[PDB]
RNA sequence: CUUUAAAUCCUUUAACGAGGAUCCAUUGGAGGGCAAGUCUGGUGCCAGCAGCCGCGGUAAUUCCAGCUCCAAUAGCGUAUA
C-alpha cells in the first residue's frame, strides 16, 4: 500500500471500491447491464421453441459446416442461435419442438470454432438426446 | 577405464588421503574433477530428468534445433547439485548434463521448528533464491506435514534431503530452468546468513595443500 | 476428367457476379437466386471465373444459402448442353478460358 | 454422393458389428485387489523406460 | 418446526491432484495392502489423522504452563495411547507430528483380526467380518472399519452362532447332510 | 415375536433362498495439460471431435464402431452463481 497512515482507513476503503469498480468482472457481476442483456437471465438452463434450422460455418483454420438451430425463448421471447452437439441428431428436430437449451462453456462466451453461439441444446421433445443417441428412448407418438 | 587427474585435487582424493568431501566445502576450494564425488558418494548418488527442451538457430538452410537437458543429483541425506547442457543428440546432451550438474554439488544444513527434538528435518530459517523474473521462498515447517510445493521444487527438496517445508512462489513459474535454479539458489544460500548458534570464532584448521606438498611434489612434478 | 451428372441432392446453377467474403451467388435452373459458398477444396487449389457450369449442393433445412461441387470448363459445358439440361432461355454463350 | 453436408453420414454408413460375449468384470474390492496385484508384485527389474499396459506395438 | 437433528459431516476430502503417478500408487499400495475397498475410506484414515495433527500442532503453538493447553494435552495424548497406536514411554505432545498413516491402519479390526491368526489371507479377513462370524467381547461385529482398544485386543474371539466357533452347521452342511440322506433314504 | 394409538421400518428368528454363484456395476476418457494403444475396419477439410492448444486433404495415436485399458465407484458427467 501507498498511504500508511495510524488514522487512514476511509481512503484505502474508497481506492479499494473505486479499484474494484476499475476491473471486468466485478463490473460485469454487480451492474444490471449484463444480466439485462444476457438471454438467460441469471438461469442454468431454459426451454425454447426452434423455428428455422441454421447451418453455420467454421473459423478460419478448419473448413466444416456446423448444424444449429434458431430458437425463441419462452420466458422472454427472445431470438438466440442454439448449437446441436452430436453427430446426425437434427433429424430428431422438427418445425415447432420444443427443446432444452443450456449453456456452452465459457460463460457466455463463444467456445471453439463456431462464432456467435453461446448455447447449445441438451434435450428435445421432453427426452434427452444420449438416449436418442444411445437407442434408449423413443419420441412420444 | 582408469581414472587419470589432471588437477593434484583428483589425485589427493585419488590415494586415499583426503578422508571426506566436507574439507573441500571447508575451504572453498573449486571442483574440476567429477570423479572424486564419484569416488566419495557411491551408490547412494541417484539421477532423474526433470525437462528435455529444444531451442532453434536459423540459419541459411532450413533450422538447427539442439536439445538441452536438466538432471538434478543428490543423495537422500544431505548435498545436492544441478546442471544444464546443450548439445545436438540428446545422449550427449544427457551425460554432458549428468557429469556437470555431478561436477557441481552444494552443502545443505537443516534446522528445527522450535523444538530440537531428534535429527534436523526442515531448512532453518527463511531463504530466497531468485533468477529472472522467478521468485522462491522457504518456510521452516512442524515434523511430518511433508513437502507442499511445485513438483519441481518438491523433487529438488527430496534430492536435498528435506522433508518439511512451506514454499511461495512469485513470477513466470512455467519456464522450469529458472524455477530450478532458483529454488538451487535458495538451497543454496542457507549457509550466508548468520544465525547466533555459531557466532563463536572458528578455528582455522589445516590446509590440505601445504599438509600434503612433500606427497604432491614426490607423485608428480 | 469424367462427366458425373446431377443426382438427389445436385442441381445446376449458372454463376453471375463477383462477390467477396469467400462467398459468391448464382442462379439455379429451377429458377431461384441462391447463394452458395466455396466449401473447403476449391478455394485455392482452383478458380472460378464468369458465368462458368457449377454442381450445386442442397439443404434439407431451408432453402436460402447453397454449396460448390464441381467445375466445367468448356467441352464439359458443351457435352451437357448435347443432352439437355437447363431451359433454353438461359444461355451459354461458349464460355471457356481466354485465349 | 448423394450432397456434401448430410447429416448422420459417417455413422449412417459405419459398418455395424456387435459385441462379443465375454464373462462379467470383477467389481468392487477385488477389482482393487487385481489392480495391485498386477501393478505391484507381479513385476520383473526391467531396465529403460517403462511399457504402457496398452503398448501393442 | 419438526424435532430433528440437523447435523452432520464430511469424514473424507478428496485432493486436489485427480492424476498424478506417486500418490496414486501409494494409495493404490495401501489399499492393496490392508485390503481395503477403495480410496475414499484411506483417505477418510487420512483426514482424521490430518484434524488430529492440527489439533497438535495448536496445543504445541500455545506456550507451556497454562491450563488448556495441558488439560487438553494430557486427554488427547491418553486418548491416543489408548486407542493402541502410542506406547507409555513415548508420553509427551510433541510425538504426535511424527506419526504416520499406516499405524492408523494398525488398529482396524480386519487386519487385527488377519495378524492375530483367525483369517488366511487378510481378504479372508474382511469377509469374515462382514459375514458375522466373530464377536468383541460377548457382542458380535459386522462392520471392518471396528477401531480396536488396548486392553479389547485380547478379547476378540469367534461368536458362538457360528459353525466357525461351534455351533449350529451352516445352510450348504444342511443341505448336504440332507442330500446325503436322501440318497442314503 | 418385537415396535407402535394400530401398524410399517430396524433387530431377534422358523422353513426356504447362489458356480459362468445370469442374483450379469455403471459414468466419463485413452495427443499435451492429465492416469491410460502410433491395435483393427469405415469416411476422406465430408461426417464430426475439441473447456485451451488443436485433430480430419482417399495410410486419423484425437472422428464413427469392436478389443485392450485408465480414473472414481453405487456412483459419474454437463450448465450456471
Amino acid at each position: 500500500g501507498k498511504c500508511r497512515g495510524l488514522r487512514t482507513a476511509r481512503k484505502l476503503r474508497s481506492h479499494r471500491r473505486d479499484q474494484k469498480w476499475h476491473d471486468k468482472q466485478y463490473k460485469k457481476a454487480h451492474l444490471g447491464t449484463a444480466l439485462k442483456a444476457n438471454p438467460f437471465g441469471g438461469a442454468s438452463h431454459a426451454k425454447g421453441i426452434v423455428l428455422e434450422k441454421v447451418g453455420v460455418e467454421a473459423k478460419q483454420p478448419n473448413s466444416a459446416i456446423r448444424k444449429c438451430v434458431r430458437v425463441q425463448l419462452i420466458k422472454n421471447g427472445k431470438k438466440i442461435t442454439a448449437f446441436v452437439p452430436n453427430d446426425g441428431c437434427l433429424n430428431f428436430i422438427e418445425e415447432n419442438d420444443e427443446v432444452l437449451v443450456a449453456g456452452f462453456g465459457r460463460k457466455g462466451h463463444a467456445v471453439g470454432d463456431i462464432p456467435g453461439v453461446r448455447f447449445k441444446v441438451v434435450k428435445v421433445a421432453n427426452v434427452s438426446l444420449l438416449a436418442l443417441y444411445k437407442g434408449k428412448k423413443e419420441r412420444p407418438r | 577405464k582408469e581414472w587419470l587427474p589432471v588437477t593434484k585435487l583428483g589425485r589427493l582424493v585419488k590415494d586415499m588421503k583426503i578422508k571426506s568431501l566436507e574439507e573441500i566445502y571447508l575451504f572453498s576450494l573449486p571442483i574440476k574433477e567429477s570423479e572424486i564425488i564419484d569416488f566419495f558418494l557411491g551408490a547412494s548418488l541417484k539421477d532423474e530428468v526433470l525437462k528435455i527442451m529444444p531451442v532453434q538457430k536459423q540459419t541459411r538452410a532450413g533450422q538447427r534445433t539442439r536439445f538441452k537437458a536438466f538432471v538434478a543429483i543428490g543423495d537422500y541425506n544431505g548435498h545436492v547439485g544441478l546442471g544444464v547442457k546443450c548439445s545436438k543428440e540428446v545422449a550427449t546432451a544427457i551425460r554432458g548434463a549428468i557429469i556437470l550438474a555431478k561436477l557441481s554439488i552444494v552443502p545443505v544444513r537443516r534446522g528445527y521448528w522450535g523444538n530440537k527434538i531428534g535429527k534436523p528435518h526442515t531448512v532453518p530459517c527463511k531463504v530466497t533464491g531468485r533468477c529472472g523474473s522467478v521468485l522462491v521462498r522457504l518456510i521452516p515447517a512442524p515434523r511430518g506435514t511433508g513437502i507442499v510445493s511445485a513438483p519441481v521444487p518438491k523433487k529438488l527438496l527430496m534430492m536435498a534431503g528435506i522433508d518439511d517445508c512451506y514454499t511461495s512462489a512469485r513470477g513466470c513459474t512455467a519456464t522450469l530452468g529458472n524455477f530450478a535454479k532458483a529454488t538451487f539458489d535458495a538451497i543454496s544460500k542457507t549457509y550466508s546468513y548468520l544465525t547466533p548458534d555459531l557466532w563463536k570464532e572458528t578455528v582455522f584448521t589445516k590446509s590440505p595443500y601445504q599438509e600434503f606438498t612433500d606427497h604432491l611434489v614426490k607423485t608428480h612434478t | 476428367r469424367e462427366l458425373v451428372f446431377k443426382e438427389d441432392g445436385q442441381e445446376y446453377a449458372q454463376v453471375i457476379k463477383m462477390l467477396g467474403n469467400g462467398r459468391l451467388e448464382a442462379m439455379c435452373f429451377d429458377g431461384v437466386k441462391r447463394l452458395c459458398h466455396i466449401r473447403g477444396k476449391l478455394r485455392k487449389k482452383v478458380w472460378i471465373n464468369t458465368s462458368d457450369i457449377i454442381l450445386v449442393g442442397l439443404r434439407d433445412y431451408q432453402d436460402n444459402k447453397a454449396d460448390v461441387i464441381l467445375k466445367y470448363n468448356a467441352d464439359e459445358a458443351r457435352s451437357l448442353k448435347a443432352y439437355g439440361e437447363l431451359p433454353e432461355h438461359a444461355k451459354i454463350n461458349e464460355t471457356d478460358t481466354f485465349g | 454422393h448423394g450432397s456434401l453436408a448430410r447429416v448422420g453420414k459417417v455413422r449412417g454408413q459405419t459398418l455395424k458389428v456387435a459385441k462379443q460375449e465375454k464373462k462379467k468384470k470383477r467389481t468392487g474390492r477385488a477389482k482393487r485387489r487385481m489392480q495391485y496385484n498386477r501393478r505391484f508384485v507381479n513385476v520383473v527389474p526391467t531396465f529403460g523406460k517403462k511399457k504402457g499396459p496398452n503398448a501393442n506395438s | 418446526p419438526v424435532a430433528r437433528s440437523w447435523v452432520c459431516r464430511k469424514t473424507y476430502v478428496t485432493p486436489r491432484r485427480p492424476f498424478e503417478k506417486s500418490r496414486l500408487d501409494q494409495e493404490l499400495k495401501l489399499i492393496g495392502e490392508y485390503g481395503l475397498r477403495n480410496k475414499r475410506e484411506v483417505w477418510r484414515v487420512k483426514f482424521t489423522l490430518a484434524k488430529i495433527r492440527k489439533a497438535a500442532r495448536e496445543l504445541l503453538t500455545l506456550d507451556e504452563k497454562d491450563p488448556r493447553r495441558l488439560f487438553e494435552g494430557n486427554a488427547l495424548l491418553r486418548r491416543l495411547v489408548r486407542i493402541g497406536v502410542l506406547d507409555e514411554g513415548k508420553m509427551k505432545l510433541d510425538y504426535i507430528l511424527g506419526l504416520k498413516i499406516e499405524d492408523f491402519l494398525e488398529r482396524r479390526l480386519q487386519t487385527q483380526v488377519f495378524k492375530l491368526g483367525l483369517a488366511k489371507s487378510i481378504h479372508h479377513a474382511r469377509v469374515l467380518i462382514r459375514q458375522r462370524h466373530i464377536r468383541v467381547r460377548k457382542q458380535v461385529v459386522n462392520i471392518p472399519s471396528f477401531i480396536v482398544r488396548l486392553d479389547s485386543q485380547k478379547h476378540i474371539d469367534f461368536s458362538l452362532r457360528s459353525p466357525y466357533g461351534g455351533g449350529r452347521p451352516g445352510r450348504v452342511k444342511r443341505k448336504n447332510a440332507k442330500k446325503g440322506q436322501g440318497g442314503a433314504g
